[PDB]
RNA sequence: UGAAAUUUUAGUACCUGUGAAGAUGCAGGUUACCCGCGACAGGACGGAAAGACCCCAUGGAGCUUUACUGUAGUUUGAUAU
RNA sequence: GGUGUAGUGGUAGGAGAGCGUUCUAAGGGCGUUGAAGGUCGAUCGUGAGGACGGCUGGAGCGCUUAGAAGUGAGAAUGCCG
RNA sequence: UAUCCGGGAGUCAGACUGCGAGUGAUAAGAUCCGUAGUCGAAAGGGAAACAGCCCAGACCACCAGCUAAGGUCCCAAAAUA
RNA sequence: GUAGCGGCGAGCGAAACGGGAAGAGCCCAAACCAACAAGCUUGUUGGGGUUGUAGGACUCCGAUAUGGUAGUCUGUUAGUAUAGUUGAAGGAUUUGGAAAAUUCCGCUAAAGAGGGUGAAAGCCCCGUAGACGAAAUGCUGACAACACCUAGGAGGAUCCUGAGUACGGCGGAACACGAGAAAUUCCGUCGGAAUCCGCGGGGACCAUCCCGCAAGGCUAAAUACUCCCUAGUGACCGAUAGUGAACCAGUACCGUGAGGGAAAGGUGAAAAGCACCCCGGAAGGGGAGUGAAAUAGAUCCUGAAACCGUGUGCCUACAACAAGUCAAAGCUCGUUAAUGAGUGAUGGCGUGCCUUUUGUAGAAUGAACCGGCGAGUUACGAUUGCAUGCGAGGUUAAGUCGAAGAGACGGAGCCGCAGCGAAAGCGAGUCUGAAUAGGGCGAAUGAGUAUGUAGUCGUAGACCCGAAACCAUGUGAUCUA
């Protein structure tokens, strides 16, 4: 059979135009006041995934 | 050729690796398995993505963004596959279509400016890019909104 | 497309067998005793052709000491002394001469231990 | 190219010209030998299975209690390791044939034809006739042509008779012109053609 | 007349020591001509039973309850008849 | 192909190159003047393995190239004899 | 030789010895680290036998030679130097 | 494997558009009219009518045609199924028991598919190509026959157009959709409409617009499967294989019963299956015969290994042996003629194989021995390497024709050529941001795609064997309570 897509990850990542993930960042969600501004600052931008977190899941976005 | 003399290109076909046939191969015993463990066994080995319990990546990672059911994706067309047509050639989704240049047009197609433009044409596209109409009219030639 | 056993395993079984011909019993009778004997076997010749080396200089350490001693020497003062005097002979060809050129022994033991004495 | 032109009587007359594009390119060894595998894996059946150990008659009870007996612990008189049980995996009814692409496809045809042509194991003839089939006319109709190893018999569709009196010789296989094959054509040490069926094959190609 | 459990092959000693730390088989020494028969049961960690004790498995089963979630029954009300 | 230098223990495991088995296609062969198979031999190759001769045997079988696998057993208290 | 990119893994029970500590009793063939070696996956020589110690890394043939640890009166090669 | 669903986990997972196979549309209820009977309506029968660019009734006109059928043991006809007939061409030579094999000359082929015949046959036989054939009964198609459907235009004043229905509440269920914002569809319960200025749907809901007309019914083809019958096919099995069953197999046997469930093929070309004689009570042998062969004698082709036994070339009764290896006298023998073979006094060294372990000769595990069988495979997808074709392009899928082939057509569709953003959207840029700033992701800085093959992975039993168990049908009170 056709091999299925992830659909978690489909809803969490993006693929970019080098082949490579783009991420959301954990502790966005609430208990703001435990991080500093600074903190939260870093964490709206974007990430992408690291190698061997990629190298691990990327069967599952093959046809994402 | 001749049936009786038949040669495959060099590096074309390999030959099927057989494991558990022997210890001097290799992949006798164990057949490459290693010794026990779950991935020893048949049909063993973790869904993919599993992470021994440990939190995985996608339940760390916070779900985002929707997809709008309007959307409209343009078939996309640059100033370089244009100069393959010639001075005053009238530019349409049909010729592209019969060209091979687009051969699905999605929403329509959409003219960009990446390649430099040097003949003058009449392009009827659903969309045009700014630097795409500038560069098509300082071609001497026009655009239309189909 | 089914392949049955055929007779690759009776040749290769038989060709172990042969190679134990002569064991005791069932070490040259039956395959499986015959193939663990006929490996220990290997492993047994491959020992053997470096100790038989071993075995055979040492036989001629011993006869050449025994001839040494005859003509009034030691194995020892004798190879220091046909070092000295340039002397290359082997011990295999030492011991030879012992048993049997016993003059021919004689002479190489005088140069020896005028070697020694200089 | 150019090739010799034979009436059926064996005399030769004037040569023809054959397409460069079909006759004159330069053979494809590794394409031809693909072409070759892949029509002779086509022609494979595949029926062929093996009853596994839930297909094998009987075998549901555990044939004696797991532990106690001092017997190895089995699950069924079934399992592979027992005469009579199941086969593990084994053959199963399947198709081998797959399909290259067009031009590869294109390409290998045009190979073996410009092959021929070039070892020159091509006959083009005026036309082969006969009245009623007779395989022994037309077996003279090869002596004629000086042609006595293995024959392609290319004819234009409709040569019923020509067909007729030709198949039954051991060394001759005819086909029509519309259906010509790589393996055919590799096969046969000589290619007898018409001089419609070449033009009817140029078309096609 | 005629089995069986067992059985890696065995030309199958003792002491001390060594060794996966308790050796017929390894080291040193000692003892011992070859093959049996009738008896004994020290050893072959003897045979028989993939230890039941103990621990483990994100195993099973039976049982309990103010464990959780359900549920047959029982009961109460609305409503239809 | 030659010279030189260096290297060539090995479990899990990775890479490469090969032997052998059944079958398919083509070519080229072998067989009641004896095939396969069995057995014996003091034979050849670096290895898996390959020949050759004697005897038994009585009808099918190699070889080269390529292709496909129910393709290699010594162990599973494996199954059957 | 290092990086980097990618295909394929196995490994997550370690052991001992020397050295530096802890726990222990300045006990354990104990336990837990750091460090180096060996075994693990290493045959060979010595330590009688003796995975982890000392010397030393087997691609093969030789009835050739020189040495390492360790040894030279006999078993047992070599000095009753 | 998209949109979506989902302790938003594990997983589940569409549909429309587009391309194809096949194609077919029709009948009522109601209004209205007539007949009949009862009790002006009220039931039966007939006529009438079957719809959404609203249709029908009804009222006018004009037509009494034109076409069709998804009807019939209605006949006629053709074909076909169920037996069959015909169907070319070789003699010698050598070996051999036997010729098809060898050699020499021939012959046939619309037949050189295959099978059998004393070994391997185009020409010996059965067949094959081809030609021909049906008294009888089926089946199919056509023809006719019968039968049944088939009307156009115009007006709406009124009438009809499916009620306990649609729908709603509550509780469940099906829709990929698990109550969620929830459409749509179905069930149970209760409530409960409109009706052409009407009604339903377009994913809560309202308005506009668009599309359609429920609560009645029927309908061939394309699709699914094979217990069977016929003719074939196989890089399918070849007697531990292949159906459990090649053989008197669901048999023997086991069980109270449900149920479970085997083993077992081969003389020879032809029985020519050993007349007769001898030992023996027979069995079984030895002759004599048959046969090419009887060590092919019915336990019968071949006849391996374990295991047993006979004969003997060498060794062995002072020896402590993982059974060997290295060295070696003696004796014996003469081979793929090799610096040979067998045996071996004696001396040196030396604790099996496998599994599992830090470590095993291990007093840890497994194997009594021999033989056979017995474990990473295939399908569909993902990805990487290698290879081929083409190349800013690559490529067809279903399907039609074709030998169960290749091949041709089929461009719908898929991947690539533009990215960025959650999205509107912009675009070699874009997003964030007040910013022409910085920064992220991209372009400059270009190769992909189809197929083969291999490695690995995913869904599948997924390398093989093994539970205690769980669940759903059944069979058991002939033992025992
Ligand atoms: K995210
Ligand atoms: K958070
Ligand atoms: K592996
Ligand atoms: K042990
Ligand atoms: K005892
Ligand atoms: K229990
Ligand atoms: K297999
Ligand atoms: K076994
Ligand atoms: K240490
Ligand atoms: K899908
Ligand atoms: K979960
Ligand atoms: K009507
Ligand atoms: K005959
Ligand atoms: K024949
Ligand atoms: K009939
Ligand atoms: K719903
Ligand atoms: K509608
Ligand atoms: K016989
Ligand atoms: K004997
Ligand atoms: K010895
Ligand atoms: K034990
Ligand atoms: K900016
Ligand atoms: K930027
Ligand atoms: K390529
Ligand atoms: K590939
Ligand atoms: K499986
Ligand atoms: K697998
Ligand atoms: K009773
Ligand atoms: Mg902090
Ligand atoms: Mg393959
Ligand atoms: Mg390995
Ligand atoms: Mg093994
Ligand atoms: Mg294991
Ligand atoms: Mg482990
Ligand atoms: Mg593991
Ligand atoms: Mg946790
Ligand atoms: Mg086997
Ligand atoms: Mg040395
Ligand atoms: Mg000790
Ligand atoms: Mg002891
Ligand atoms: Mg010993
Ligand atoms: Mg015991
Ligand atoms: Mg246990
Ligand atoms: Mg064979
Ligand atoms: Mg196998
Ligand atoms: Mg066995
Ligand atoms: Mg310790
Ligand atoms: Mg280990
Ligand atoms: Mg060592
Ligand atoms: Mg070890
Ligand atoms: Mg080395
Ligand atoms: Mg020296
Ligand atoms: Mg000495
Ligand atoms: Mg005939
Ligand atoms: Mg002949
Ligand atoms: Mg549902
Ligand atoms: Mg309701
Ligand atoms: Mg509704
Ligand atoms: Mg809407
Ligand atoms: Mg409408
Ligand atoms: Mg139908
Ligand atoms: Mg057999
Ligand atoms: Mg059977
Ligand atoms: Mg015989
Ligand atoms: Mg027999
Ligand atoms: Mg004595
Ligand atoms: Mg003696
Ligand atoms: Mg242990
Ligand atoms: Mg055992
Ligand atoms: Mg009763």
């Amino acid at each position: 059979p056709k091999q299925k897509t992830h659909r978690g990850l489909a809803k969490r990542v993006k693929r970019t135009g080098g082949g490579g993930l783009k991420r959301g960042r954990a502790f966005t969600s609430h208990r703001f006041h435990g991080k500093t501004k600074k903190q939260r600052r870093q964490l709206r931008k974007a990430s992408m995934v690291a190698k061997g977190d990629y190298k691990r899941i990327r069967q599952q976005l093959a046809r994402m | 050729m001749k049936l009786h003399e038949l040669k495959p290109a060099e590096g074309s076909r390999q030959v099927r690796n057989r494991v558990g046939r022997g210890t001097s191969s290799g992949n006798g015993k164990t057949a490459g398995r290693g010794q026990k463990g779950q991935k020893a066994r048949s049909g063993g080995g973790v869904r993919l993505g599993f992470e021994g319990g440990q939190t995985p990546l996608f339940r760390r990672l916070p779900k985002r963004g929707f997809t709008n059911i309007n959307r409209k994706d343009y078939a996309v067309v640059n100033l370089d596959t244009l100069n393959r047509f010639e001075d005053g050639t009238e530019v349409t989704p049909v010729v592209l279509k019969e060209a091979g240049i687009v051969k699905n047009e999605k929403a329509g197609i959409k003219v960009l400016a990446d390649g430099e433009l040097t003949k003058k044409l009449t392009v009827k596209a659903a969309k045009f890019s700014k630097s795409a109409q500038e560069a098509i009219e300082a071609a001497g030639g026009s655009i239309e909104v189909i | 497309a089914r392949v049955k056993g055929g007779t690759v395993t009776r040749k290769r079984r038989k060709k172990v067998l042969k190679l134990a011909k002569g064991y005791y019993g069932s070490k040259h009778t039956l395959f499986k005793s015959a193939k663990e004997q006929v490996m220990n076997s290997y492993y047994y010749a491959f020992r053997d052709r470096r100790q038989k080396k071993r075995d055979f200089r040492k036989l001629w350490i011993a006869r050449i000491n025994a001839a040494a001693r005859m003509n009034g020497l030691s194995y020892s003062k004798l190879m220091h002394g046909l070092k000295l005097a340039e002397i290359d002979i082997n011990r295999k060809m030492l011991a030879d001469l012992a048993v049997n050129d016993a003059a021919a022994f004689t002479a190489l033991a005088e140069q020896a231990k005028d070697a020694l004495s200089k | 190219p150019n090739v010799a032109l034979f009436k059926q009587d064996g005399t030769q007359n004037g040569e023809i010209t054959l397409n460069e594009e079909i006759f004159g390119i330069e053979p494809n060894e590794s394409v031809v030998y693909d072409a070759i595998i892949m029509q002779r894996a086509s022609l494979r059946q595949g029926t062929h299975a093996v009853k596994n150990r839930s297909a094998v008659r009987g075998g549901g009870r555990k044939p004696w209690r797991q532990k106690g007996t001092g017997r190895a612990r089995q699950g069924s008189i079934r399992s592979p390791q027992w005469r009579g049980g199941g086969v593990v995996f084994g053959p199963t009814p399947r198709s081998y044939s797959y399909k290259f692409p067009k031009k590869v496809r294109r390409l290998a045809m045009k190979s073996v034809l410009s092959d021929k042509v070039a070892e020159n194991n091509l006959v083009a003839v005026e036309g082969l006739s006969f009245d009623a089939p007779k395989t022994k006319e037309f077996k003279q109709v090869l002596a004629n042509l000086s042609i006595d190893t293995k024959v392609l018999v290319v004819l234009e569709n409709g040569n019923d008779f020509a067909a007729l009196s030709a198949r039954n010789l051991p060394n001759v296989s005819v086909v029509t012109s519309d259906n010509v094959s790589v393996l055919d054509v590799v096969s046969a040490n000589k290619v007898l053609a018409t001089q419609t069926a070449l033009t009817q094959i140029e078309e096609v190609l």
